[PDB]
């Protein structure tokens, strides 16, 4: 599990505006909003130099392609693609793993990504974030805030790899079509 | 609570998030975006319209989401755009961040007879609460009955709150008795009254100032001085008691535009204790009884 | 997204039990209204009684009449104190029989003196109002700003009218 | 956004000693701070525990 | 074939629903794996068909 992280392994993040944009305008229509955002953190992190992640949100209704157009931006940015449902979920574990003790723990699906897409630079979505239900034994409120807190998920780890991971480059997207149950922290 | 002391943090004044913005933030946000001030560039006048209307809290957050979203576009105009630098002007600004979000935000700038402001130390910062009365039933409900003006209150009333409607309803029956005993506006009325939420349970008594003043402006129809301000606790008999939060009552105040506001005696100290730039552009009013605020409220 | 909603108020007693009865008008409510609905309908009833004395004295319609109002569901709760005007707008039609001017619709927050807040949401509103075939739109002014950042193509055929107080909202929808 | 935390970590750095902050907002399970019995399956200790171990230091900021 | 959908009971420990989500998602059935089996299996050429006598109890996400 460990060597198969992939260990200061990045992706070659596309840095050229022109083609960036055309792909995006053929993959999807409108979202001029969501085009002039992402775009401007493409240049903002070829100015910035090493590549980065920061954490967004597209909020809407159903239907709309939040799905779609997540995975144009991960195949513009020429960065790995996954997905993450965490409706209504009540285990923190799919998040923090297991205690690797018990034969045949698993770890946290972020661990599952990166073996996955074999680079420290993927794109991950979250999805129903909004539909969680925190019951017993959950709260992953708290571990969603301690994955996505900037300056903490650089040495986040989860309770099977006790070892900590950055992800500073990370793209993490989050999706609900309402603003209001979702935690006020997140 | 007891087991340690407990340390304030006020807020900052509109010049005080301009100087930390300036000095900490602006620089913070450049560096974390790798520009420069040569190719980034931002005037004082920008900054303090992006204050005054795209942000308004006691916090400074949602300042620092607007600084690097405006820093993030002018880098995307520069790496992209034609702008090798880039100068920011409130011309500008409507391209960069877009069109003004907050507007005086005053609910009402001429307050009608009935509505009062009244500022509450709400838990994030403070607030300008324009306490409303209103009349359910008309006075006329019989030309010879005297059936008591029963009242009405909304605003998720918690048993403290109710009980200081109720005596603030009491003591104003009987200063209206005392002063305009020809006046039955009060005895005989069915009224209502709205408290907007926001004050922290130990900081709502200091409402009663104002629903008496609200009451009598309802009673008498004359609307309450524009911007002005009042806040305070009555002890049934118009005494004014003194209240916890004052600094950020008269941040929220200078905020609001309110030029006039009154004060118990008793916290007068601390309000002189506040930093002279806070306390200018507004004349208190120190009082410990309510009689006084009659006439400031109604000089005429 | 948005939805479009008919709210509807019905006379569940009749106006005259007796004439010199001076018992208030009860409401009643629908809508599985949280408790905040609950004070944002009282605000608007007592508005609403405001306004018809103000401008109407001689009727006593919404005064000594028992009355019930449904708002149908599915608005989430941030957005359901801007139905404060609609509701408004219903109980002064049914107060004095005058229907509203036909493909008319709005939707804000009074302030219990007929003075509006902004609402959010107002760009799937305007979506689902076009969609429901709506010519004339009223809104706040101060979300004016946000109804002009859409786009040209999507506000052909709305006759918007921004207000800050109810007065206005009477006027338009009472043109007489 | 008044700095709190900003002030406290300031005040970490000054005295030389380490920075850490506990989220006890919304929390009700004393056990998250007192840990488990330790005979849970995959039983933790209180979050003091791990505080303490990240800090490698028994003098930090709290 | 899956035999009443709608009688499912989603209790303490149970939760079935999230196993059929993922074995019925249209990507995911391509790599579906289990607690047993830690292999991914390919579903896109499994024939699936549910039964229930009525549609309202079915959960949403189903
Ligand atoms: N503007 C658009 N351009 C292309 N496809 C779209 C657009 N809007 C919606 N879609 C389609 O709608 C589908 C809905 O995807 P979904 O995963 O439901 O996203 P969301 O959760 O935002 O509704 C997508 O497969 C997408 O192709
Ligand atoms: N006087 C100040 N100087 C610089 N930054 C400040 C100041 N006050 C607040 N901040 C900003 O507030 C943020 C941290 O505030 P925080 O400690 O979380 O306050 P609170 O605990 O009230 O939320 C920092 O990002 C910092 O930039």
């Amino acid at each position: 599990w460990l060597t198969s992280i992939p260990w200061g392994k990045y992706s070659n993040e596309n840095l050229d505006l022109a083609r960036a944009q055309a792909v995006l305008e053929e993959d999807h229509y409108g979202m001029e909003d969501v085009k002039k955002r992402i775009l401007e953190f493409i240049a903002v992190s070829q100015l910035r130099g090493s590549t980065q992640g920061k954490i967004l949100c597209f909020y809407g209704p159903p239907g709309v392609g939040k799905t779609s157009i997540a995975r144009s931006i991960a195949r513009a940015l020429n960065r790995e693609y996954f997905r993450f449902s965490v409706g209504g979920m009540t285990d923190v574990a799919e998040i923090k793993g297991h205690r690797r003790t018990y034969v045949g723990a698993m770890p946290g699906k972020i661990i599952q990504c990166l073996k996955k897409t074999k680079t420290e630079n993927p794109l991950i979505l979250i999805d129903e974030v909004d539909k969680i239900g925190r019951g017993y034994q959950g709260d992953p409120s708290s571990a969603l805030l301690e994955l996505l807190d900037p300056e903490q998920n650089a040495n986040f780890l989860d309770h099977y790899l006790d070892v900590p991971v950055d992800l500073s480059k990370v793209l993490f997207i989050c999706t609900a079509n309402v603003t209001d149950t979702i935690p006020e922290p997140l | 609570r007891d087991r340690m002391e407990m340390i304030n943090v006020s807020g900052y004044v509109a010049q005080e998030k301009l100087a930390i913005a300036e000095r900490y933030l602006v620089p913070q946000a450049r560096a974390l975006c790798g520009l420069d001030e040569s190719k980034a560039k931002l005037s004082s006048d920008v900054l303090t319209l992006l204050i005054k209307q795209y942000c308004r809290e006691s916090g400074v957050r949602n300042l620092q989401k607007q600084v690097e979203k405006v820093l993030r576009k002018s880098a995307y105009k520069i790496v992209s755009g034609e702008a090798e630098s880039v100068e920011v002007t409130p011309e500008n600004l409507q391209d960069f961040v877009g069109k003004p979000v907050f507007t005086v935000e005053r609910m009402y700038d001429v307050t009608p007879p009935g509505v009062v402001m009244g500022l509450a130390w709400t838990a994030m910062g403070g607030s300008t609460l324009f306490v409303e009365t209103s009349l359910r039933r008309p006075q006329d409900k019989d030309a010879k009955g005297d059936k008591d003006g029963s009242l009405e209150v909304t605003g998720q009333l918690g048993e403290v709150m109710k009980e200081s409607a109720r005596i603030a309803y009491t003591f104003a029956r009987a200063f209206l008795m005392q002063h305009a005993p020809a006046n039955d506006y009060l005895v005989t009325s069915h009224i209502h009254l709205h408290v907007p939420e926001g004050a922290t349970p130990k900081d709502g008594p200091s409402a009663g100032c104002t629903i008496v003043t609200a009451l009598l402006s309802l009673a008498m129809g004359r609307p309450v001085r524009q911007n002005l301000a009042m806040t305070g606790e009555v002890s049934l008999t118009g005494k004014i008691l003194p209240v916890g939060g004052i600094k950020e009552k008269t941040i929220a105040a200078k905020r609001a535009g309110v030029t006039c506001i009154v004060l118990p005696a008793e916290n007068k100290k601390d309000f002189y204790d506040l930093a002279a730039f806070i306390t200018e552009g507004l004349e208190v009013h120190f009082v410990e009884h309510y009689r006084e605020i009659f006439d400031i409220a109604f000089p005429d």
